[PDB]
RNA sequence: AAACUGAAGAGUUUGAUCAUGGCUCAGAUUGAACGCU
RNA sequence: GGGGCAACCCUGAUCCAGCCAUGCCGCGUGUGUGAAGAAGGCCUUUUGGUUGUAAAGCACUUUAAGCAGUGAAGAAGACUCCGU
RNA sequence: GCAAGCGUUAAUCGGAAUUACUGGGCGUAAAGGGAGCGUAGGUGGCUCGAUAAGUCAGAUGUGAAAUCCCCGGGCUUAACCUGG
RNA sequence: ACCCUGGUAGUCCACGCCGUAAACGAUGUCUACUAGUCGUUGGGUCCGGACUUAGUGACGCAGCUAACGCAAUAAGUA
């Protein structure tokens, strides 16, 4: 069964930057949505639109970057899986590529990046790094 | 004091009542957490609450060999 | 191996045994010599090494080696054991300690003295 | 303990000179060797290693400042426990034993005179803030920011002092260190820089040696 | 001003009908002391000419990486084949914490302070091509800000 | 102000190679013993 | 700390001393100058190298050890007298 | 090369990512259960609410002192002692 | 022993045991995603072809692998 929906979604923006694709479009969720603004926010990706479709669906289209011929999202590894899921305080939070990267936070103030956790003094579940 | 909450697993005695407290334990070196249960001998003094009632117990001087928790609110029952 | 795995079952480093047993973790170990005989070496080697079957105060009876030219131990000495396995040896995994108790050091030993229990010439 | 064997030697096998003699006369003719380390063989085959090019420069500091391998491990414990890179607080450390100041402050002709002088109970200090010399007779001595080195008045006329002094001034005087030959007091007004320090001692090969 | 370091020189045997032929391949990397580091390696029947053959080749594979002032910018992990090597910057004054293979393309291509580790197999090739790959691949804050499109100081 | 600084590998299976994998070694420590001093 | 109003008594706790390189740390066993580069040892192509400024010779110094002096601090002012 | 010590033996961790949480593997090197059904357990779709147990933050109390680390201070230095 | 001529258990049936095989794809199950090309089996929908489905094969990128090789029926990405 599929289980990590996260995981999931991180897995198909991985395999279409790697296929060199234009855009990933995936099943839509609220907690998706939020992971792909602040992808958008960071500039790891170009935009994220939530297509409503029929049966109460929704599509979240992701529309990809691609820098100098090689694609933008250097790496994207998921870290709190459904197995082991991984909650840090403020000063606990790990750093991705000495700051250069992001670590992906939902916190209780919303989902942030690390930095903006780390300002806020806040912390929460660490979801994935992308550099 | 101090007031736990859990299931009533058993309740075949007089003015008596196991109660099921649930946990959570972090394991110390793989970082998940186990469900742990403890079974807690509570005092049940108008044998009042069934098997299978959601209570609150809180700790008090020993009752009994092993009853030192006394029942404070009956909170929901089985269906 | 999952998380879950890990935390039902666990990781097991097994503990490797002591190689001179007979010492009962001591540095040295005192004996006396049930025989002293001479052996041949394994397949590499030939010589006739000196070797003596010695029962300590541990409760084993091992089979040690005197090191150096020449040596005065026979029937009911009392020697000192230390460890270390010779290797073309089999089955001799302690060393005799020279100039400790009974055994004499090297008579003309001027290099590696203290290896052999031999005094400083004067 | 400390090394009382012949000391050419010594500079003989680090290819270089450690100032183990006075500068009364030209390194190369006080030894006419340097071109070749000590003993049979000398320039030999087998080039050397990493790890035999850190021992060397390791022992060429110690046989500098006359320090053995104990205190010396402890002097690159401190170096690395305090703040800053770790050789260059290990070269200031060495450099503010008091045996090697009263050297390069020129009581000494070379460091083992220093050693000795300071151990003799010749060598007078005063700490920053105390108004009062002290008889020290313990050359590893550290002396820290504004420092006074004195001369004992029952040893100020020394006829080994009074030429030291005039081949320090041959040699060249620091310029954290301030010296009144008149008086026979120094000041230690500072620890030395590295772009003070010669820069030909690689005290890299000494923390690469100190890490296994 | 080229550094040419020789990390290592081995026998190597062919078998013919008459016997053993012995070759010798040598391993280099060579760099400018600065961003330049290269390496290659030769083979030939006599050591001089192995080492020549690899200084050649190295020369011939360079990249250009970019220091953080004496150090690396971020943690790598790199990999090639079953050797797999950690990178981490350390502070001023720390030394290259290597051995020997990646030291000697680390001190080559000019990185003052560094701490290493080798995990899985130590073939110094291997090992030499592993840290050579994360050097490479080495990204730093400027160019990751510009490949995102904000600045270096909304990606801190 | 500071407590925030830290990470090396080698030998040995093969005619030679890469991998796997064990064994061995270089470090630190001791309420130590022993040998020489 | 125990007893006693105190005086005082008890205390193998403790404070010290003895033995042991068992450890950690510190210091010493000298320091400069000294060449046709002595002799002797070792190697060698039998004449050179090396031990090696190393030695000797000269010029000094006396830490620690020894001898003689002087000499704090560890003591909290008990008791007694006076005053409030 | 160490040095009033120097070696050896014993012993623990390290190097060993060689039980791998950080941080390993399982086609052929050791390693997928003969296959399935399933109990406990582990894990689990979308949207709107409630709750606040986990989680995160803050406050309060506690976590003895000693030790470790940082800044100082006192032994001639250091070891040692010591204030915060 | 291989080879030849014979030959009993067994092989076959019923009902029970046995529970093992190089019981192999030497590849646990279940999900999602990632160039393509050519066969073939059971369907389906269109205009002899085209598309799509669930299998079953041969190749072949990226990626992975010590290498051999795997490669939408992964040994790829999770």
């Amino acid at each position: 069964s599929m289980q990590d929906t996260v995981g999931d979604m991180l897995t198909r923006i991985r395999n279409a930057q790697m296929a060199n694709k234009v855009s990933v479009a995936m099943p839509s969720s609220k907690l998706r949505k939020s992971i792909a603004d602040l992808l958008v926010s960071e500039g790891y990706v170009a935009s994220a639109v939530v297509n409503a479709e029929e049966n109460n669906k929704a599509t979240l289209s992701i529309e990809l970057k691609y820098f100098e011929g090689k694609a933008v999202i250097e790496t994207i590894q998921r870290f709190s899986r459904p197995g082991l899921r991984q909650h840090r305080g403020k000063d606990a939070i790990p750093t991705v590529k000495q700051g250069m990267g992001v670590a992906i936070v939902s916190t209780s103030q919303g989902i942030m990046s690390d930095r903006a956790a780390r300002a806020a003094g806040i912390g929460g579940e660490v979801v994935a790094f992308v550099a | 004091a101090s007031v736990l909450t859990g299931r009533v697993v058993s309740d075949k005695m007089d003015k008596s009542i196991t109660v099921l407290i649930e946990r959570l334990v972090r394991h110390p070196l793989y970082g998940k957490q186990l469900r742990r249960s403890t079974k807690i001998k509570a005092h049940d003094e108008n044998n009042v609450c069934q098997q299978g009632d959601l209570v609150r117990i809180k700790e008090t001087r020993p009752i009994s060999k092993t009853k030192a928790w006394t029942l404070v609110d009956v909170v929901e029952k089985v269906e | 191996a999952t998380t879950n795995q890990l935390i039902r079952k666990g990781r097991k480093t097994i503990k490797e045994k002591s190689k001179v047993p007979a010492l009962q973790a001591c540095p040295q170990r005192r004996g006396v010599c049930t025989r002293v005989y001479t052996t041949t070496p394994k397949k590499p080697n030939s010589a006739m090494r000196k070797v003596c079957r010695v029962r300590l105060t541990s409760g084993y009876e091992v089979s040690s080696y005197i090191g150096g030219e020449g040596h005065n131990l026979q029937e009911h000495s009392v020697v000192l054991i230390r460890g270390g396995r010779v290797k073309d040896l089999p089955g001799v995994r302690y060393h005799t300690v020279r100039g400790a108790l009974d055994c004499a050091g090297v008579k003309d030993r001027k290099q590696g003295r203290s290896k052999y229990g031999a005094k400083k010439p004067k | 303990a400390r090394y009382i064997g012949p000391k050419l030697k010594l500079s003989r096998r680090e290819g270089t000179d450690l100032g183990l003699k006075s500068g009364v006369k030209p390194y190369d003719v006080k030894t006419k060797k340097a071109a070749r380390p000590p003993g049979q063989h000398g320039v030999s085959r087998n080039k050397t290693s990493e790890y035999a090019l850190q021992l060397r420069e390791k022992q060429k500091v110690k046989r500098i400042y006359g320090v053995l391998e104990r205190q010396f491990a402890n002097y690159y414990k401190e170096a690395a426990r305090k703040r800053g890179a770790t050789g260059e607080n290990l070269l200031a450390m060495l450099e503010s034993r008091l045996d090697n100041v009263v050297y390069r402050m020129g009581f000494g002709s070379t460091r083992a005179e220093a050693r000795q002088l300071v151990s003799h109970r010749t060598v007078m200090v005063k700490k920053a803030g105390r108004d009062e010399f002290v008889r020290v007779n313990i050359p590893s001595i550290q002396l820290q920011d504004g420092d006074v080195i004195a001369i004992q008045e029952k040893s100020r006329e020394q006829l080994r002092i009074k030429n030291a002094i005039e081949l320090a001034t041959q040699r060249g005087i620091p310029e954290w260190l301030d010296v009144d030959h008149s008086k026979l007091q120094g000041t230690f007004k500072k620890a030395p820089d590295r772009i003070d320090l010669p820069a030909e001692i690689n005290e890299s090969l000494i923390v690469e040696l100190y890490s296994k | 001003g080229l550094v040419e370091r020789l990390v290592t020189v081995d026998r190597v045997a062919k078998v013919v009908k008459g016997g053993r032929i012995f070759s010798f391949t040598a391993l280099t990397v060579v760099g400018d002391g600065n961003g330049r580091v290269g390496f290659g390696r030769g083979k030939a029947r006599e050591v001089p000419a192995a080492i020549q053959k690899a200084l050649e080749a190295a020369k011939r594979n360079m990249i250009t990486v970019e220091l953080n002032d004496a150090t690396l910018h971020h943690p790598i992990k790199a990999r090639h084949g079953a050797s797999k090597v950690y990178m981490q910057p350390a502070s001023e004054g720390t030394g290259v914490i290597a051995g020997g293979a990646m030291r000697a393309v680390l001190e080559v291509a000019g990185v003052k302070d560094v701490l290493t580790k080798c995990y899985g197999s130590t073939n110094t090739a291997n090992v030499v091509r592993a840290t050579f790959n994360g050097l490479r691949d080495m990204s730093t804050p400027e160019k990751m800000a510009a490949k995102r499109g904000k600045s270096v100081d909304e990606i801190l």
